[PDB]
RNA sequence: AGCCAGGAUGUUGGCUUAGAAGCAGCCAUCAUUUAAAGAAAGCGUAAUAGCUCACUGGUCGAGUCGGCCUGCGCGGAAGAU
């Protein structure tokens, strides 16, 4: 998990989801790509 | 062909024209020929869609004001500093 | 499938062969292979050439357009993926039944040689042919 | 038709059997035998040409035996012994490598057209010549 | 870094930056960056943004820089009290008003120039947009 | 491309010679040797082969020297 | 958007070298068969191999996909009684 002020889709499998008032990215291919806005 | 609907302005100046543009209209004028120049007002969003094409500037286009047809051409255009909006259009009647 | 012009220009290419053809058989080859499908299409060139328009337009209003012209009993062609193969040389040529011989050549889905009906036939193995 | 199991369509210039490091390491660590290429390879090569790279199948099963079949040379290596040029492309738009006669290719097209697809011989001409044009060869009328 | 070759006077008053801009058109190439905010552009930010957009198109096409840093800026040295004259000239800026076109391109696809102008705009302190040529 | 054909002819042996040596699993026990083969390229194989070619040709040249009465 | 099928042909390419074979970087991108398939968009490999994607068929069957101008809210946001 990388906590950065700007979160973007880095691959084709990344998805934007808003969970509990937080924008975060999740993908099923590369676990390095999961990330949240903090 | 391109057909534009316009209305004759009732007042002019700095304040009157700033009110037109806050209501999504803008001023223009038709001059040239033998008659006196005619100051009009005409809808913004409609004439913005027309002028995105490249033959808006190279074609005789009619303006329907007071219910009568007049053939004019676009001579000058005055556009907003940084927004995608128009401010004034000069017409020369043909 | 492309825009409406192709909805009108591919169908008009069909009418060339069906006008002056013969008995035709239909095969539903949904699950094949292109290298295997190559031979079936390249077999056409061996006998006389590519003169058969072998397009597949089996949508409800993509092949039925030419039905009122000829092969009226092919108006019941509403089911799923199929193929069209016709015969110019000779009435009821081997192409009505060579797929039956080719049925065993990894052609599991072969539509059971139902074909089109010029003399109003049914599902049968009409193997008779003057050689 | 049978799927690829452990085999590839490639080898060195077929000129000789030469069951040596040039050929063996393609499949030697996969089992079977390497020196078996000594007699199995010039059986069909003694009459074709000495130096033509032609691919063959190396279909091998768990019985430690492999079946092999030869074929025509590929497109690029074909335009070397009769095209009169041993170089290739690398800048087709920058320059032309040389001249090539179009009547030459379709005379030797049916050499390759035996397995090559196409409606007819003339159809193959544009295919074989197009990659010849990529080489910089100028199609002589 | 852009800088006047020779100048009449060594220093300038501070001034103000009111008004809108002259030069609000794409008059050289096909695409450009129009400034939407107001501020100053130094010579090190103009040079850094030109390196980012030149390296993005692989030096295919033409690029016009359309602003010039002709105004000197001075700073007093560190830990000195007030007064005792004016400071020493340290760098040069260009004053920017809403509407100026800052760069140009021509000779690239319209889709590739948007990406090049996007990497360039990340080096400047002023909000900008992407504009195209007009008939009139 | 004056002499690129010689480079391609040299290419056309290690193009498949390398396979049984990359995965032979005798030169990989130490860490350095695998990447040595990967980066230092194909020196040992082609150099030994070219040495053998040189030895054969030098053996050929030595002969045909004891003859007289002919030009 | 799902759910099934195909998703091809000489390019082990010459171009950089043992390798770039669709997939590190250097020119090109024709042609064939086809309802369709790019001299390869992605993954994955040392080359491999393979798995996808474009495109086209099949059931379903009603809308659907993106930009532009704007109003109000979200994150970025850590200190000492
Ligand atoms: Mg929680
Ligand atoms: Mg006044
Ligand atoms: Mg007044
Ligand atoms: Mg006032
Ligand atoms: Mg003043
Ligand atoms: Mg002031
Ligand atoms: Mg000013
Ligand atoms: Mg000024
Ligand atoms: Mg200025
Ligand atoms: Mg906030
Ligand atoms: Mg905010
Ligand atoms: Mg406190
Ligand atoms: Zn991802």
């Amino acid at each position: 998990m990388k906590v950065r002020a700007s979160v973007k889709k880095l691959c084709r499998n990344c998805k934007i989801v808003k969970r509990d008032g937080v924008i975060r990215v999740i993908c099923s291919a590369e676990p390095k790509h999961k990330q949240r806005q903090g | 062909m391109f057909t534009i609907n316009a209305e004759v302005r009732k007042e002019q100046g700095k304040g009157a024209s700033r009110r037109l543009r806050a209501a999504n209209k803008f001023p223009a004028i038709i001059y040239g020929g033998k008659e006196a120049p005619l100051a009009i007002e005409l809808d913004h969003d409609k004439v913005m869609n027309m002028q995105a094409k490249a033959e808006f500037y190279s074609e005789v286009l009619t303006i329907v004001v007071d219910g009568k047809e007049i053939k004019v051409k676009a001579q000058d255009v005055q556009r907003h500093p940084y927004k995608p909006k128009l401010q004034h259009i000069d017409f020369v009647r043909a | 499938m492309a825009l409406n012009l192709q909805d009108k220009q591919a169908i008009v290419a069909e009418v060339s062969e069906v006008a002056k053809g013969a008995l035709s058989a239909v095969v539903a080859d949904s699950r094949g292979v292109t290298v295997d499908k190559m031979t079936e299409l390249r077999k056409a060139g061996r006998e006389a050439g590519v003169y058969m328009r072998v397009v597949r337009n089996t949508l409800l209003r993509r092949a039925v357009e030419g039905t009122p012209f000829e092969c009226l009993k092919d108006a019941f062609v509403g089911p799923t993926l199929i193929a069209y193969s016709m015969e110019h040389p000779g009435a009821a040529a081997r192409l009505f039944k060579e797929f039956a011989k080719a049925n065993a050549k990894f052609e599991v889905k072969a539509a059971a040689f139902e074909g089109e009906l010029i003399p109003a036939s049914q599902i049968d193995r009409l193997a008779t042919l003057p050689t | 038709a049978k799927k690829v199991q452990a085999y590839v369509k490639l080898q060195v210039a077929a000129g000789m059997a030469n069951p040596s490091p040039p050929v063996g390491p393609a499949l030697g660590q996969q089992g079977v035998n390497i020196m078996e290429f000594c007699k199995a390879f010039n059986a069909k090569t003694d009459s074709i040409e000495k130096g033509l790279p032609i691919p063959v199948v190396i279909t091998v099963y768990a019985d430690r035996s492999f079946t092999f079949v030869t074929k025509t040379p590929p497109a690029a290596v074909l335009l070397k012994k009769a095209a009169g040029i041993k170089s290739g492309s690398g800048k087709p738009n920058k320059d032309k490598v040389g001249k090539i006669s179009r009547a030459q290719l379709q005379e030797i097209a049916q050499t390759k057209a035996a397995d090559m697809t196409g409606a007819d011989i003339e159809a193959m001409t544009r295919s074989i010549e197009g990659t010849a044009r990529s080489m910089g060869l100028v199609v002589e009328d | 870094m852009l800088q006047p070759k020779r100048t009449k006077f060594r220093k300038m008053h501070k001034g103000r930056n009111r008004g809108l801009a002259q030069g609000t058109d794409v008059s050289f190439g096909s695409f450009g960056l129009k400034a939407v905010g107001r501020g100053r552009l130094t010579a090190r930010q103009i040079e850094a943004a030109r390196r980012a957009m030149t390296r993005a198109v692989k030096r295919q096409g033409k690029i016009w820089i359309r602003v010039f840093p002709d105004k000197p800026i001075t700073e007093k040295p560190l830990a000195v009290r007030m007064g005792k004259g004016k400071g020493n000239v340290e760098y040069w800026v260009a004053l920017i008003q809403p509407g100026k076109v800052l760069y140009e391109m021509d000779g690239v696809p319209e889709e590739l120039a948007r990406e090049a102008f996007k990497l360039a705009a990340a080096k400047l302190p002023i909000k900008t947009t992407f504009v195209t040529k007009t008939v009139m | 491309k004056p002499s690129i054909v010689a480079k391609l002819e040299a290419l056309h042996e290690r193009h498949e010679e390398v396979q049984a040596l990359l995965g032979d699993a005798q030169t990989i026990a130490d860490q350095e040797r695998f990447r040595a083969l990967s980066r230092e390229y194909a020196q040992l194989s082609d150099v030994s082969r070219c040495f053998t070619d040189w030895q054969q040709v030098q053996e050929d040249i030595e002969t045909a020297q004891m003859m007289l009465d002919d030009p």
